[PDB]
């Protein structure tokens, strides 16, 4: 039926850039809000 | 057989312990720290950090 | 079996190593004092 | 002038030798009963009608063979009160149906509550933090878990650890066998912390010794400190750097230091409790699925971990004819696992 | 087989003869109290 | 008489109690 | 390690009594050695000198000592005889072996062809070195010499 | 799962009783426990009114 | 009123007349007799 | 109104509390892949 | 702080913190309730370990019939 | 406050009064092993009481709430 | 193929044990 | 009145003739 | 200006590197790097050995069927013993690998790793200048790992016998043990576990004892470990204060007074256990077994009443009747 | 043999709390550097 370990080929591909970008803007609000 | 080997083995490795407990305090006491560090003058204290 | 030295060739670097080795340490000691001293250790490098 | 519950709060409060506090009321008397209960059992109290032993001093046993064991399989998981429908207010059939170890039982677990409540009332009287009640919830989860969940979720109380040495041996001998409990990781937390903080425990406590400053003359150290002294009695920055270029990593901070000797055990106490807590319902780490297909498929693979489990049907078939004799267990010799047998 | 055999055999007596001469060459004067 | 008095007491008398029975148990012939 | 087991393997009395007397010449040549010298600068560059350091070396010797002795007790029937000492670990697997082996080759059985459970020798089997060996369980203990086998091995 | 969760829920009950009943030491203890902790030097235990 | 029953009734108290009263009392006499000087 | 919230407080994660948490999930996942997987 | 019409509606029912009974105030007839709640928990914790048997409650499957 | 160490083993009652009350205590868990109390008490076997004529195996109780009759038809004779 | 997951999992563990070496936080005094 | 080291000295004695007599008992 | 030999001495034994050497440490180092490149190469790739030396190998790798748990490094054959095993005295490097001469050169380079873990935490004490019985307290697990790695094989008289490099291997060693010495009728593995639990007994309570009386020093909206600035003079924490809880939470001579004192203790106690169970299993090597209590109580003509011990005794029997299969010939396990 | 969906499991409960204490870690250094 549906070939297996493409369910983690997705789920890593959606999650790790996801991860990525959510830890660039934490990392840049809190450097904004140190700031003030 | 048995007697004599736990025994002695017993013994051999407690008198290892103290040759280890006495050679560490022969050279403390030689070098003269072995009653603690010197508060004046801290070895640690005068070496640069480390990382 | 002495050492475990079955080859006379094993004996070439058991025995020269700690030679070359002596002859560091030899250049160290001869650059030091080596006269007697009254102490639990010298102090003297 | 005062009410009579101040004047109660006064005098359970009193800075004498022995504190008793409000808490007082429920430890001392459960614990006293608990190590007299205990000392009563494996002095004089059988297990001849419960489990076919011998686990008193009046029948021959030794310390360590002696014991409070467990009440009988028929019982299920009752009360076993005195005065209850199984003994009727009759102190022998009490004794001889295993109530002692009931007795033992909730008068420890109310005893254990009394000291925590006892460790909290002390903290805030002092008026410091209460983290060492925090970290006597460890041996409150151990009790609570192994003594009272674990045979709650079995059949009866029979499967409870009874209350002696060679009993608690029994006990860890027949749950690896029957549980194959060394295979279980939450026991492997717990061993991991257990471990650690022996680990912790000598390596502090060398590490103190070995950093302490020269404030004496005298060659004994021990008599170079104060307890009123303000300043530090070892070095924190000699220690560091020993153990910086010793070990790799070392702690700079002395209250995480000291946090970390308080965490380890508990966490391992914790993890542990878990694991009993799922071996209470035969919820086990028992076997590894594809470990046993491929030794199904192959006769010749082989691991270590298919030997533990053959060891343990020895543990289990050569142990459970005299270990449960209310099951009337007959194996005949045939169908005993021999390593020699196959 | 043999020549795995003289390699370590050489290291192992490399390390050895530096333990050695190394502990030989005034170790108890390289401790913070000297002088 | 105090509070002292009492914990002792009761940690002592069936301690003394028991430990004649123990050496009481020591002499039967097994 | 096994099979060659350093000074514990001494076999004979001829050898024991020898290297006595090289000890005892040893000894007195070094002690007159130490009564008539000093130590050399390496050795007071090396060593720390007060009672303390005297104690932990000769604490380290003693322990080696204690050592060397239990594996003597353990391992050596020459120098700790049988008769006297009690056999050892191998030299009791090995008796029962060797003492089911004449039990089986007097009362009908051939041991040299008996198979194992596994394919190996049950009472004979190959050594790893490829001598004739007591088989079974006690093939880790083939390293063994006793007085009342050697007469009976080729 | 249900016994776990209660087991657990045990140790934290316990945290949060500690966090409400010692809400004043949460970050650590003054200079005013040193007369306390003297044995003997008070009748009550913490009561600062029953010095002897 | 089974037995068990009865024997629970019996049990309470048993516990209130052989446990809470006696040691509530003495704690009470002891607190009334023995006590702090708050001056 | 909408706006400055007064407790809104910064959160800190020092390096070593990183690596200690690093070693945790990395030993658990050691620990417990076995049993997940089998 | 916005005032809005359910917060109107609510605030009576939130305007009393720190509003206590002086003394002792209920304390003894709770302790009452609870001594009771207590005997009611030992019970029915009786009932169901069976070591309390009462007349026509049988702790067992069966009794569904 | 407390009472020290010294007026406890200082005082003549203290002496005397243990010296008459404990010895008794001793003789009297002697005798409640040697007179064959313990075992009454508290249901423990005698030696020769593990087994009966009738039963030469373990008496396991397997009933919950006849466990006293049991016991009882057990341990007669 | 399970062994692929396990020795990636050993390997990062050994990796984040040389972060915590040699990439630590330097300790220093502060001047409290 | 009596100095200690003798009563200590007593109660080892004694606490070590209890371990004797009840090793004794375990022997026989 | 100095020789270079002078140079090479002083780097070695400078308190400058990031990771002290010293001399201890140029033995230590290869042999600990050598030991842990050869157990991960093992570990995860070495075909099945024939630990029993019945031609009937035992699978240890994980690419041979095995999870973290199940996996080990398995001892050598039974047909070796604790004859010597390096790679040049095998015929071949499979044939080395069959016979499990990979698990006597791990425990070798291992052994000789932590003695010079040992002497290189003595040697990195004298450097400081502190006092040097860290390497005391390091002898208790050196002296367990012996044990169970190198002593019980000499008294065995064969290294299939030591604990194999694994979980699952643990395990199997540990009950093995059980069924054949009874290890927890011994009285030392008894002192062992004393200083185990008794040495998280005392973990906890001094880690709880420091926390509960730590001195504010911090606000409430950060940690309390801030409170403690890394080489301050000062005491981070109020030991007056838990003398005085811990005195009255049994009695007023239950806590130790002196910090020194209390802290010779927390090193004594499960150092000294450790060492008692390493030394038990030593004597057990040599079989001088625990306590043997089977069939103590016997009534009045002489039938056997079990006790405790007896059932531990059927278990053990259970053990014993099962481990390793086809290896026993003989009735007796002498 | 191996039950498959399991390595979903382990990768995914290794990598979420390892990007919860990373995205922490930049977060927290880079207010400390915006304080500066
Ligand atoms: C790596 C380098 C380390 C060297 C250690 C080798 C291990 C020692 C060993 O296997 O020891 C055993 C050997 C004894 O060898 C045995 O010696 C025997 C000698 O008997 C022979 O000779 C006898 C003569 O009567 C009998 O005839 C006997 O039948 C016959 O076989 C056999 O050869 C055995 O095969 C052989 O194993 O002891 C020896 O060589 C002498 C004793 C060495 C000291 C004992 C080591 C103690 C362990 C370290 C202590 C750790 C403690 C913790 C420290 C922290
Ligand atoms: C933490 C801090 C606190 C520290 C501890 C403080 C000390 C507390 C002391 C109290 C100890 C609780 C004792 C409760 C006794 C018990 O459980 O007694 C058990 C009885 C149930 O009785 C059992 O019930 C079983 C089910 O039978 C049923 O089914 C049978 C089918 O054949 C028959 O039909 C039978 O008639 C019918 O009752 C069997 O009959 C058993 O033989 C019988 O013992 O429940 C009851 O009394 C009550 C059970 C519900 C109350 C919940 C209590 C918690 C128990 C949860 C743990 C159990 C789950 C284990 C998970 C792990
Ligand atoms: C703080 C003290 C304390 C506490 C908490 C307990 C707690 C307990 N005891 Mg216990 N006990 C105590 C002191 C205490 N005991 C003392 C001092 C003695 C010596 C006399 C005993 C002798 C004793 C025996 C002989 C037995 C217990 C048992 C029990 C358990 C069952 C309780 C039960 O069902 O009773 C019912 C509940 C009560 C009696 C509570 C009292 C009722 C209150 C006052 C309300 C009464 C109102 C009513 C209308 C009148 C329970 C864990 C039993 C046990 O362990 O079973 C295995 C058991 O058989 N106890
Ligand atoms: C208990 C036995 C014993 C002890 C403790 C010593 C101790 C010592 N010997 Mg020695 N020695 C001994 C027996 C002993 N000897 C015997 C029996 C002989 C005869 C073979 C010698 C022959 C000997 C020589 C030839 C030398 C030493 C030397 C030394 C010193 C340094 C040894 C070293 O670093 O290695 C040291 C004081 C050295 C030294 O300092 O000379 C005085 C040295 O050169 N020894
Ligand atoms: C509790 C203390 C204790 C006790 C009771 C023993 C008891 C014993 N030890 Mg021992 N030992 C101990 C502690 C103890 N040890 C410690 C702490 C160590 C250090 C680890 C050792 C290390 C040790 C070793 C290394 C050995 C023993 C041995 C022995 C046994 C014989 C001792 C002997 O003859 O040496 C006597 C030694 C002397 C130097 C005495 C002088 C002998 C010269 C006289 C020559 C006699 C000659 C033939 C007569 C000439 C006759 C003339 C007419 C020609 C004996 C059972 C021996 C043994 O059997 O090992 C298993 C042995 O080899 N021990
Ligand atoms: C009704 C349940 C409940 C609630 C509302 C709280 C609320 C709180 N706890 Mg708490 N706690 C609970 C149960 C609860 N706890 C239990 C059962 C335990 C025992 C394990 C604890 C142990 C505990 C400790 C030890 C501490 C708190 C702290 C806190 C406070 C800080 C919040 C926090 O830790 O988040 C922080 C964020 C996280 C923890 C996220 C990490 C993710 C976790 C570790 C794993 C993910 C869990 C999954 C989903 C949960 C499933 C659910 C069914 C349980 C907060 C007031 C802290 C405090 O008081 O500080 C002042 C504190 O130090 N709690
Ligand atoms: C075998 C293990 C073990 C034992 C015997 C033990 C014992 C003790 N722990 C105490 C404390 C502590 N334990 C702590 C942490 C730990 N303790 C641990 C493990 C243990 N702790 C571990 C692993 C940790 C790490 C988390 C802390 C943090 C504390 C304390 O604060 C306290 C202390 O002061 O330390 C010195 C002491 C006082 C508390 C108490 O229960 O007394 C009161 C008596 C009670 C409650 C009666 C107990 C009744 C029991 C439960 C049932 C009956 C048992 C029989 C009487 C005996 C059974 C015989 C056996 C052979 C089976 C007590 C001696
Ligand atoms: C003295 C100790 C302090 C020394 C300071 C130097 C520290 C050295 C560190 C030790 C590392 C050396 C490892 C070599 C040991 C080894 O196994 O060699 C292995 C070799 C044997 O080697 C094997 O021998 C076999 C014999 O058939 C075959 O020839 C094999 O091919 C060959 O590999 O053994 C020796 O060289 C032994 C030399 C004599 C040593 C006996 C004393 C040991 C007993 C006391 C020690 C325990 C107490
Ligand atoms: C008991 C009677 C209670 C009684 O006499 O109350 C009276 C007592 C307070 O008496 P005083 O006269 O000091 O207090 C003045 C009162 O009018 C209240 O302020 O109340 C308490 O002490 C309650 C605390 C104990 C409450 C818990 C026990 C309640 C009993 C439960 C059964
Ligand atoms: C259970 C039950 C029945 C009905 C009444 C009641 C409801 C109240 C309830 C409770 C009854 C009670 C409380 C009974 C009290 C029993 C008690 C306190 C028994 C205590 C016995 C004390 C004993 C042996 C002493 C043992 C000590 C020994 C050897 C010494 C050991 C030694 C140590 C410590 C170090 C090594 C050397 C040495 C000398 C061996
Ligand atoms: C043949 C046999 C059968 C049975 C009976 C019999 C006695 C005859 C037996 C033996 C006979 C004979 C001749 C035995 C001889 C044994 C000998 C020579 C033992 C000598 C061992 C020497 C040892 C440890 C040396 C220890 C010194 C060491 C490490 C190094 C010390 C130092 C230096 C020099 C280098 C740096 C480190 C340090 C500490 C500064």
């Amino acid at each position: 039926n549906v070939s297996v370990a493409a369910y983690l080929a997705v789920l890593l591909g959606t999650f790790i850039p996801v991860v990525f970008l959510l830890t660039l803007y934490i990392q840049s609000e809190s450097r904004k809000a140190a700031e003030t | 057989r048995s007697w004599l080997t736990c025994a002695h083995f017993f013994l051999g490795f407690a008198f290892y312990i103290g040759h280890l407990w006495h050679a560490g305090r022969a050279r403390a006491a030689a070098a003269g720290f072995e009653k603690g560090i010197n508060r004046e003058n801290e070895p640690t204290l005068s070496l640069r950090p480390i990382d | 079996e002495a050492l475990g030295i079955d080859d006379t060739r094993l004996i070439v670097p058991v025995i020269l190593i700690p030679v070359i080795t002596f002859i560091l340490y030899a250049g160290f000691a001869s650059e030091q004092d080596n006269e007697d001293f009254f102490d639990t250790y010298d102090q003297r490098r | 002038g005062r009410g009579w519950f101040d004047l109660i709060d006064d005098w359970l409060k009193r800075d004498r030798f022995v504190f008793v506090g409000w808490s007082g009321l429920l430890l001392f008397p459960t614990s006293y009963l608990s190590i007299g209960g205990w000392f009563t059992g494996t002095t004089f109290v059988t297990s001849w009608y419960t489990h076919g032993l011998a686990s008193s001093y009046l029948e021959g046993c030794n310390f360590f063979t002696a014991a409070v064991s467990t009440p009988a399989n028929s019982m299920g998981h009752s009360l076993l009160l005195l005065w209850g429908p199984e003994a009727q207010g009759d102190f022998t059939r009490w004794c001889q149906i295993g109530g002692l170890w009931a007795f033992c039982a909730l008068h420890g677990s109310f005893a254990l509550i009394g000291f925590c409540l006892r460790q909290f009332e002390i903290a805030r009287l002092v008026g410091i933090r209460p983290y060492n009640a925090i970290a006597f919830s460890g041996p409150i989860a151990i009790f609570v878990s192994v003594f009272l969940m674990y045979p709650l979720g079995q059949a009866s109380w029979f499967f409870a650890p009874s209350l002696g040495v060679a009993a608690i041996f029994r006990f860890l001998l027949f749950i690896q066998g029957f549980h194959n409990f060394t295979l279980n990781p939450f026991h492997m937390m717990g061993v991991a912390g257990i471990l650690g903080a022996a680990l912790l425990c000598a390596i502090h406590g060398a590490t103190v010794q070995n950093t302490i400053f020269e404030d004496g003359d005298a060659a004994n150290t021990f008599r170079a400190f104060t307890p009123t002294q303000a300043e530090e009695t070892y070095s924190m920055v000699t220690a560091n750097r020993f153990w910086s270029q010793i070990f790799g990593v070392a702690f700079s901070n002395k209250r995480w230091l000291h946090f970390f000797m308080l965490f380890v055990p508990l966490a391992g106490l914790w993890t542990s409790a878990i694991g009993i807590v799922g071996l209470a319902l035969n919820l086990r780490a028992y076997d590894f699925v594809s470990q046993e297909l491929r030794a199904a498929e192959d006769p010749e693979f082989e691991t270590f971990y298919t030997k533990n489990i053959l060891l343990n049907e020895g543990i289990r078939s050569w142990m459970a004819a005299q270990d449960q004799p209310h099951e009337n267990f007959i194996f005949p010799e045939e169908v005993l696992p021999r390593g020699n047998a196959l | 087989m043999f020549t795995l055999k003289i390699v370590v055999y050489t290291t192992v007596t490399f390390f050895v003869s530096l333990f050695t001469f190394g502990f030989l060459s005034n170790d108890a004067s390289r401790n913070p109290n000297r002088k | 008489f105090t509070f002292r008095w009492l914990a002792i007491h009761g940690l002592a008398v069936p301690t003394v109690f028991f430990l004649g029975a123990i050496t009481s148990m020591q002499f039967i012939q097994r | 390690w096994g099979g060659d087991g350093w000074i514990v393997s001494v076999n004979n009395m001829e050898d024991l009594v020898g290297g006595h007397i090289w000890i005892g010449i040893i000894c007195i040549v070094g002690g007159f050695w130490h009564i008539f010298t000093k130590p050399f600068a390496w050795a007071r560059r090396a060593y720390v000198w007060s009672g303390e350091a005297y104690l932990s070396y000769s604490l380290v010797a003693v322990s080696l000592m204690g050592f060397i002795a239990s594996q003597y007790s353990w391992y050596n029937n020459t120098a700790y005889p049988s008769e006297f000492y009690g056999p050892t670990g191998p030299e009791a697997s090995q008796s029962q072996a060797f003492t089911f082996l004449v039990r089986d080759q007097r009362l009908g059985a051939n041991v040299s062809s008996a198979q194992g459970p596994t394919g190996l020798g049950k009472y004979l089997m190959r050594s790893p070195s490829g001598e004739i060996i007591l088989g079974g369980e006690t093939q880790r203990f083939w390293d063994l010499r006793a007085p009342w086998i050697e007469p009976l091995r080729g | 799962g249900h016994a776990n969760f209660a087991l657990l829920f045990f140790l934290g009950h316990l945290w949060h009783g500690s966090r409400t009943l010692f809400r004043d030491v949460f970050s650590g203890i003054g200079a005013e426990v040193t007369e306390q902790v003297e044995f003997g030097a008070f009748q009550k235990l913490g009561d600062r009114s029953t010095k002897k | 009123m089974t037995p068990s029953l009865s024997a629970f009734i019996n049990s309470l108290l048993l516990g209130l007349f052989v446990v809470v009263i006696p040691i509530g009392a003495a704690l009470f006499l002891v607190s009334q007799s023995d006590r702090v000087t708050r001056t | 109104m909408s706006g400055p919230n007064p407790n809104k407080q910064p959160v800190e994660l020092n390096r070593t509390s990183l690596f200690w948490g690093l070693l945790l999930i990395f030993v658990l996942a050691v620990l417990f892949s076995s049993y997940f997987f089998n | 702080a916005l005032r809005t019409r359910l917060g109107e509606l609510l605030r009576p029912l939130n305007s009393e913190y720190g509003k206590v009974a002086p003394g002792w105030g209920t304390t003894p007839i709770m302790g009452f309730v609870m001594l009771l709640f207590f005997l009611f928990l030992l019970i029915i914790l009786q009932i169901y370990n069976s070591s309390l048997i009462i007349e026509n409650v049988d702790v067992d499957w069966a009794s569904l019939g | 406050g407390e009472r020290p160490f010294s007026d406890i083993i200082t005082s003549i009652r203290y002496w005397i009064i243990h010296s008459i009350t404990i010895p008794a205590l001793y003789v009297a868990g002697w005798l409640f092993v040697s007179t064959g109390l313990a075992y009454d008490i508290f249901g423990t076997p005698r030696p020769n009481e593990y087994f009966t004529q009738d039963r030469q195996q373990v008496p396991l109780v397997n009933d919950r709430f006849s466990a006293k009759q049991e016991l009882e038809d057990l341990t007669k004779g | 193929m399970e062994t692929l997951v396990y020795v990636f999992l050993l390997a990062g563990t050994l990796g984040v044990i040389f972060f915590a070496v040699f990439f630590r936080d330097p300790p220093r005094i502060a001047k409290k | 009145r009596i100095p200690l080291w003798l009563i200590a000295t007593v109660g080892g004695t004694l606490a070590l003739t209890v371990v004797g007599i009840f090793f004794y008992g375990s022997y026989s | 200006s100095a020789s270079a030999w002078e140079r090479f001495c002083s780097w070695i034994t400078s308190t400058d590197n990031r990771l002290y050497i010293g001399w201890f440490g140029v033995l230590m180092i290869p042999t600990l790097l050598t030991a842990t490149t050869v157990y991960i190469i093992a570990f995860v790739a070495a075909p099945p050995v024939d630990i029993d030396g019945i031609r009937e190998p035992v699978a240890g790798s994980l690419l041979y069927g095995n999870n973290i748990i199940t996996g080990a490094v398995i001892p050598s054959s039974a047909s070796i013993g604790i004859h010597f095993y390096p790679i040049w005295e095998a015929a071949s490097l499979d044939e080395w690998l069959y016979n499990g001469g990979p698990y006597q050169l791990i425990v070798d380079h291992f052994l000789l790793g932590v003695c010079g873990w040992i002497g290189r935490e003595w040697e990195f004490s004298y450097r400081l200048g502190m006092r040097p019985w860290i390497s005391v307290a390091f002898t208790a697990p050196v002296a367990a790992a012996s044990a169970v790695f190198l002593v019980y094989p000499i008294g065995q008289g064969s290294f299939s016998d030591g604990m194999p490099l694994g979980i699952s291997g643990t395990f199997n060693f540990m009950l093995v043990f059980q069924a054949e010495h009874n290890i927890l009728m011994h009285p030392f593995h008894q002192l062992g576990v004393a200083g185990v639990f008794g040495g998280s007994l005392f973990s906890a309570m001094h880690g709880s004892l420091v926390t509960s009386s730590l001195i504010r020093e911090t606000t409430e909206n950060e940690s309390a470990n801030y409170g403690y600035k890394f080489g301050q003079e000062e005491e981070t924490y109020n030991i007056v204060a838990a003398h005085g809880y811990f005195g009255r939470l049994i009695f007023q001579y239950a806590s130790f007074n002196n910090s020194r004192a209390l802290h010779f203790f927390l090193g004594l106690w499960p150092v000294v256990g450790i060492w008692f169970t390493a030394l038990g299993v030593m004597t057990m090597a040599f079989n001088l077994n625990g306590f043997n209590f089977n069939q103590s109580v016997v009534d009045s003509q002489g039938r056997v009443i079990n006790t405790w011990a007896d059932i531990l005794n059927r278990a053990n029997l259970g053990m014993e009747v099962m481990h390793e299969r086809n290896a026993h010939n003989f009735p007796l396990d002498l």
